[PDB]
């Protein structure tokens, strides 16, 4: 059932509610500065993918669940709390300037995120 | 909680969850009844708890 | 390679890319991981030479017939 | 120093027109607060509205049980009547979309995605930035998830919601909320139709509906309590509206009061009789005229983003202006001049909150608003007058860039139009933009089987289309938010379907690469991968307009259509309207570039195998920049008037067209092809990866949707039009755009004009529909890369609009500088 | 037999005796409760789908109970002395059921603080509340105001017919209908993944509706599987090897049905009883169309006296006992509906149309002559070939004062079915009763998904409108048309025309309610259990509830009083016309000697006198046309 | 007071009690008037624009 499948990570994009609420800070290891995150260019929502996690992942809870054998990526946002992810990196180079065009790899225009320094 | 209760029964060996079963009998008729517990649910402001 | 600022001593692929605005050429702009300062590349031969500043043209032009290379 | 004699001699066109233009309206050029995004940031001044926010969510909430027209109707008419409204100091035309004219409108039900990035956005929140972001996200609180794209994404198939919003493939939103909408000025725009006329036909159908439900009970009424509902909130907004117009009357006479200035207050007063006649009644001279169709756009903008300007000033200003101007000589030709140029600094200073792909993908302006101008009538004569000659004259003196013109050439034009026009180019304006009207008409004609009358109408919808104005060939929805990025087909093609962007397989699992045998095989491969896309983005849009009805809804564009006042019905619904929907195509050109790469160097040359291609394409031609350059240079190129990549092309176009011609839209209409990038070639600069064709991740895409890439033509501008001759305008696709740059020193003095007719002669005689220009020196640009401290009038032509140079990001203005300098001759 | 004594003994009536419930009848909280959470749950999904997950979370965490000897289960309510509620049937309802006396539990308080609680949330949100909102504002004041009458508008409330030729064939159950429908909604999703075109847009909504049907049926299997795990228990309990058996048969028989077609007499039984228990979880569902001796027929035939599986005295236990079960359902009516009756039909004719009259007729005759249940009333269908021997079981039922069967005349019925509906021939013999004179075969297209709930017509007030000039004075307001002043009048035609007038626009009011009550309830109540078990709606997949009758009150006074008037004052001149009007205005005080005196010689109905006969056929006649106008 | 008092309200009427709070902003790049409706017995409250006579 692909339905059921694409449901899960559809409901996984759509992290809204509370989370909404917890956009005013980001915390000291989070989602958005590690080096496997990759933006969403379609908005600046904070939505993005993980290079190294897959499929139903979960970091939230202290028990994570690591799943790296799948097809599709792990849906993390910016700011996402990374202190209980075994393959989080603080990404070395982070460019911040937000009046340069999407760069999902490398680039992080949240306003959140501009006091970021290396 | 639920698990020490006389009335609560789990649905299968394996499963934490139960159905609570209550005896009632009422001026017309003596009837059972059951509903759902989670099991690890606090007996609380339970009447109906037994040992 | 080499950075001209810093010599910082990494690999091709270490250095950020941004773009190359003449596709048909072999000089591009990337960015040093430690200094962070943009400077051309040319991919050919694997070596940055100076820094790019904003007025400057490196890369010319392959055609037209105003500003060729 | 900078004398006009010396800024002529010097080729100096921004300080000139400056130096040109009156006073009033050099302060009403200065007064403007830039609605562009540099790059995803807005400029540093720009604030974001509150007040129209609080104000429609605070009505929103009044009115839990209304349906969703009649709700909208109901909470804009409370923000008009609420909203801030302010008149310029020198302004002589009155209406805004916003609480102040530094400040940009939010549309709050669009998106969730789009309040979040509104909270994320840095620096357009007021000076108490903490209550500033604690009241945006109360708002969005209660406005997240009851929202129409909310919707749209839980009711189509997950698979199509995932991967269209994925940002990989689609650039387009499935709703009235973002977009555009056409406008029926044959309807409202006739001389005879205004406000209250519309108002009076609505009432005359409420009293014949309600009469139905007032008496004997049959099956007919019964569909018609929705249609009062609808009757009903159109007629509100438009009283609205009179409202709204009466508002800016009463402050107009306020100011009147104030003013010492007798010449200013003459002119308040007059701004005064302008709103109390404009929209209600039907305009009686210039002024009123351009009132009413600025305060038409500005409530369709208060209705929803409305990212495109469809007008045609000259066929629809030009009675009243010849009356005016010429017939009684009511107001000097220096007075029409001083209207018309303040009536487009007027248009160019709306602004709204857009989507992170629509303001990347429309680097320096809010949208593409493009004017037609020239043409046919419906009796097929010449419809240029004295008012398009105004027009272009304004666009000179104002030199505002995000509003630029498209004119209909057809061979009966006059030279002295064509001089205009050529002059308009010359200054460095990028517009108008000349397109072959026979052709275009043809097409129309061909695709959605528009009458002739009808079709000659036509005017652009964004960019490129066109779209009749007639109550059935107008379309009231952007059915072109299936946009596509092309590239990303080939791409799919190479690495079996799966995008490292997204962490997602997106395309169907077409074969393994790296085994591919033949060159019939990857075309095979490259057809079911552009017909997955085609399918995906056409679906997702055809389920979006087929509910948008319901999800948003829309009282002013029903209220100002003759199709929804006649029926009842929305204006989007597609019950009598035909369907005038197609596909526009990003870096188009991509695809069959890579194709002719590999059908010579691996296929037919042997040059290299489909292994070490396909391993350089991952490892993103790092160790392989040698195989990069012999992909560059030895595989032929488009525009070169060769065969080898023509002919891939065609067949590419057939393809293309023969399923566009099977799938069919909401109407049952079909769906062809635009090639044209717009800024959309640096928004995905990043996102699609190494093509065969010599790019690299990071790298832009092609200018334009048919036009070579950078210095990869070297015959000339003649073979180029060769070249895009080949193809067949009216059957291949609804239209392609061809982007080109012209030498300034060339196009000075007096044989420039002969030059630029011949190109124009050749163009039109190849039946090619549409052409470019941009004429701007390198050195020009490069000071004001270094320096923007005087360059703010500079104009680039982009690709389908023009924008500010020193507004555009780095990345747009390096490969706009980039564009080959093609010489006529 | 003692079972079925004790049965009997062990019901709580749901009747209302003088317009009002018994003392022990309460009003169930936990239902209301459960539905409101679980629609508090999900606000963005539309109508059915929404209201298919509520049903199956409150049927997930509903309270279940099995009588101490009971053989069948299934009960709407949490208990077997509650009654069940329609929570967002009508706002009217919602309040009436807070005014009600005597049916609210002993923390009379807290529980009138709970039911508040609930119809502050659904005051607004009511099917009724949006009827009213959709129709013009002076209509839904007229309406509501309950001076013109009182109506439900909404499918909430009314009467459903059942495809039973769907699923009660044998060859279906509910997991045959949810392959059938995991069919279509595959077939649906490879269309909407495939080429984009008009004919697609559609099927989305269509997938919903189809998820929704297949959802209630998954709660109703899981349903019946909590009863059999509580037989298991109590057959755990239990020492009594005959009670033993007896439970072990019922944990198997929920387990067998509704998921598997039925293999004997008592898992059809429990079937047909499960189903109709599903279904009044749906809405109110004011009749009863079940016809047991038909659909039942061939496995009661196999069991009893094909292959003598169970005793004869055992079929006529477990019909008691079913028709028992059947008598303990009730919801609660509004005061003027509470003032209905489940009608089965027995004999008749088979599709061929020859002696569908079985054993199982005797049987259930028997069973109802032993129970005594007067709810449950079953009228037989009488061909010109009935078998001597089921009219004479027929004749003792009926000897014993029963008040059934109501023997219906079958040939003319099915002509006049035939008549005015023109369904096919065979298709019009497998008819049962829908409403109280309405017939509806249960074939695939024959079957009529749902009717309207009638609401009723106050035929006083027209002719108080037309002395008073539309003007009532029970609530200060201008509700009739003014037609004109009741004192200027030239004969008792032009007063027929002026009644005519305002009786005319009273109905017209009622029937456009209603007509557009029924046009928008899709939207406004789904009805997701209804259409999974129409075959219509599964095969396209659309909503099973896709002419609007209302009834006469207090027509007979209102002749009464033309005739009075048309003979006293002008016929016979006794009094003049303003007379009437000013005793009318002081409600006849002090003008007893004028009330006695009109009321006196003024004819009341039933006189046989031709004069008074002459405004009754008047009377009837227009609005006779006027109705088949309408 | 209240808006009666402040020299920046108009009312739409002479008998009317409705007005507008008509004020003169300057930007950096412009100056203008903003209208906006006010009902005539709102206090002043926190109004930093309120300008008595
Ligand atoms: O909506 C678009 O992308 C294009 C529109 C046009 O070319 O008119
Ligand atoms: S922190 Fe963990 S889950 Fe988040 S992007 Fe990095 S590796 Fe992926
Ligand atoms: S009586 Fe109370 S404690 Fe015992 S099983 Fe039931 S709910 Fe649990
Ligand atoms: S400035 Fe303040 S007090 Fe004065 S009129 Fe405006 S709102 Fe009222
Ligand atoms: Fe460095």
């Amino acid at each position: 059932s692909r339905r059921d499948e694409w449901k899960k990570l559809q409901e996984e994009m759509t992290r809204d509610g509370g989370e909404i609420k917890s956009l005013e800070t980001v915390p000291e290891q989070a989602c958005g500065i590690c080096l496997n995150f990759t933006d969403n260019a379609y908005g600046s929502d904070g939505r993005g993918s993980c290079n190294v996690l897959k499929a139903g992942s979960n970091i939230s809870l202290p028990d994570v669940i690591i799943t790296r054998s799948g097809e599709n990526g792990y849906i993390t946002f910016f700011n996402s709390d990374a202190k209980y992810c075994p393959n989080f990196e603080r990404m070395k180079l982070i460019d911040t300037d937000g009046h340069e065009c999407a760069d999902p790899i490398s680039r992080r225009v949240q306003r959140q995120l501009s006091s970021i320094k290396k | 909680t639920c698990k020490e209760c006389r009335n609560y029964f789990p649905i299968n060996e394996e499963a934490s969850r139960g159905d609570c079963v209550r005896r009632i009998s009422d001026e017309r008729q003596s009837y059972y009844t059951a509903r759902p517990t989670t099991e690890a649910a606090k007996c609380e402001g339970c009447s109906d708890y037994l040992e | 390679m080499k950075c001209t600022e810093c010599g910082h001593e990494a690999e091709v692929m270490k250095f950020r890319y941004h773009y190359n605005p003449r596709i048909d050429a072999s000089l591009s702009l990337r960015q040093c991981p430690e200094c962070q300062a943009v400077v051309t590349v040319d991919e050919l031969k694997r070596e940055v030479l100076g820094r790019m500043h904003n007025g400057d043209d490196p890369w010319g032009k392959s055609a037209g017939i105003e500003n060729l290379a | 120093c900078e004398t006009v004699e010396e800024l002529r001699e010097n080729q100096q066109w921004w300080w000139l027109a400056e130096r040109e233009r009156s006073a009033r309206l050099d302060y009403l050029r200065k007064a403007t607060w830039k609605k562009g995004a540099l790059g995803g940031n807005y400029f540093d001044g720009i604030r974001l509205d509150l007040e129209y926010p609080t104000l429609f969510t605070e009505a929103w909430k009044k009115y839990p049980n209304d349906p969703s027209m009649l709700r909208r109707a109901k909470a804009t008419a409370y923000v008009l009547d609420n909203i801030s409204i302010f008149i310029t100091d020198s302004a002589q035309l009155v209406g805004y979309v916003g609480s102040a004219p530094h400040t940009i409108a939010w549309r709050v039900d669009g998106a969730s995605t789009v309040n979040s990035e509104v909270y994320n956005e840095p620096g357009i929140h007021a000076e108490p930035e903490a209550e500033s972001l604690k009241k945006v996200a109360e708002i969005n609180s209660y406005w997240n998830g009851q929202t129409a794209v909310d919707k749209v994404g839980r009711l189509i198939d997950p698979e199509d919601a995932v991967k269209f919003f994925s940002g990989a493939i689609g650039w387009g939103t499935p709703s009235s909320a973002f977009g555009y909408s056409g406008k029926n000025f044959e309807y409202f725009m006739k001389g005879d139709r205004a406000f209250s006329q519309i108002i009076a036909e609505i009432d005359e159908k409420i009293d014949e509906a309600e009469e139905a439900t007032i008496g004997t009970p049959s099956p007919h009424i019964l569909p018609l309590y929705d249609k009062l509902n609808n009757w009903h909130a159109m007629k509100l907004v438009l009283e609205a509206a009179i409202r709204f117009a009466g508002r800016y009357a009463r402050l107009a006479r306020v100011m009147a009061a104030k003013e010492t200035d007798e010449q200013r207050k003459k002119e308040l007063l007059r701004v005064a009789e302008t709103c109390e006649r404009v929209p209600a009644n039907p305009p009686r001279n210039l002024q009123e005229s351009l009132q009413y169709e600025h305060f038409v756009q500005v409530l369709a903008r208060y209705e929803a983003h409305e990212g495109a300007w469809p007008s045609r000033p000259d066929y629809y200003h030009g009675p009243l202006y010849a009356k005016d101007v010429e017939v009684e000589k009511n107001i000097t030709e220096s007075e029409a001049i001083d209207l018309v140029g303040e009536y487009m600094i007027r248009c160019s200073e709306y602004g709204s909150f857009s989507p992170r792909y629509m303001r990347e993908g429309l680097q320096g302006v809010t949208g593409t608003f493009v004017w037609t101008l020239g043409g046919v009538n419906q009796d097929g004569t010449d419809a240029c007058n004295g008012m398009t000659i105004a027009l272009l004259k304004a666009a000179r003196l104002v030199r505002v860039a995000n509003p630029t013109f498209g004119f209909r050439w057809h061979p009966k034009v006059s030279n002295e139009v064509l001089r205009e026009c050529f002059e308009c180019i010359r200054q460095g304006l990028g517009y108008p933009t000349l397109r072959n009207d026979p052709v275009l008409i043809q097409n129309t004609m061909h695709w959605y089987g528009h009458p002739l009358e009808e079709a000659r109408t036509w005017v652009h919808m964004a960019c490129m289309s066109p779209n009749p104005t007639t109550k059935h060939g107008t379309s009231p929805f952007r059915m072109a938010s299936a946009t596509m990025n092309s590239a990303k087909t080939i791409e799919y093609v190479l690495h079996n379907g799966y995008d490292r962007v997204v962490n997602m397989q997106m395309g169907p699992k077409t074969g393994d690469a790296r085994e591919i045998k033949d060159f019939e095989d990857l075309f095979e491969r490259w057809t079911v991968q552009l017909k997955w896309l085609m399918n995906l983005l056409v679906r997702t849009v055809n389920l979006g307009r087929f509910k948008d009805p319901e999800f948003f809804g829309r009282p002013f564009l029903s209220a100002i259509t003759e199709r929804a006042v006649e029926h009842g019905i929305d204006a989007v619904s597609p019950e009598g309207e035909r369907g005038n929907a197609w596909v526009t195509a990003f870096t188009w050109i991509e695809n069959v570039d890579s194709m002719a790469a590999i059908k010579k160097l691996v296929f037919d040359d042997k040059k290299y195998t489909m292994s070490q291609l396909i391993d350089a394409l991952e490892a993103e031609w790092d160790g392989y920049e040698q195989m990069r350059l012999d992909f560059v240079k030895n595989g032929p190129k488009w525009g070169n008037d060769d065969d080898y990549v023509d002919d891939i092309m065609l067949r590419c176009l057939s393809v293309a067209a023969e399923h566009s011609r099977n799938i069919q839209c909401t109407s049952g209409n079909c769906w062809p092809i635009l090639p044209e990038n717009v800024s959309g070639n640096i928004h995905y600069a990043n996102i699609v990866g190494a093509l065969p064709n010599g790019r690299r991740r990071g790298d832009a895409l092609y200018d334009g949707g048919v036009s070579p890439g950078p210095g990869l033509d070297k015959a000339g501008p003649t073979a180029v039009l060769k070249s895009v001759g080949k193809i067949d305008h009216v059957n291949q696709g609804r239209s392609f755009l061809l982007n080109q740059r012209l030498s300034p020193t060339q196009l000075a003095g007096d044989k420039g004009f002969q030059l630029w007719n011949s190109y124009v002669r050749t163009w039109a005689e190849l039946g090619i529909d549409h052409i470019q220009f941009n004429v701007i020196s390198d050195k020009v640009l490069r000071a004001a890369q270094n320096d923007p401290e005087g360059y703010q009038e500079v104009i680039v032509r982009v690709a389908g609009y023009s924008a500010h140079f020193i507004d555009i990001s780095r990345k747009t203005q390096d490969n706009i500088i980039q564009r080959t300098v093609q010489g006529l001759g």
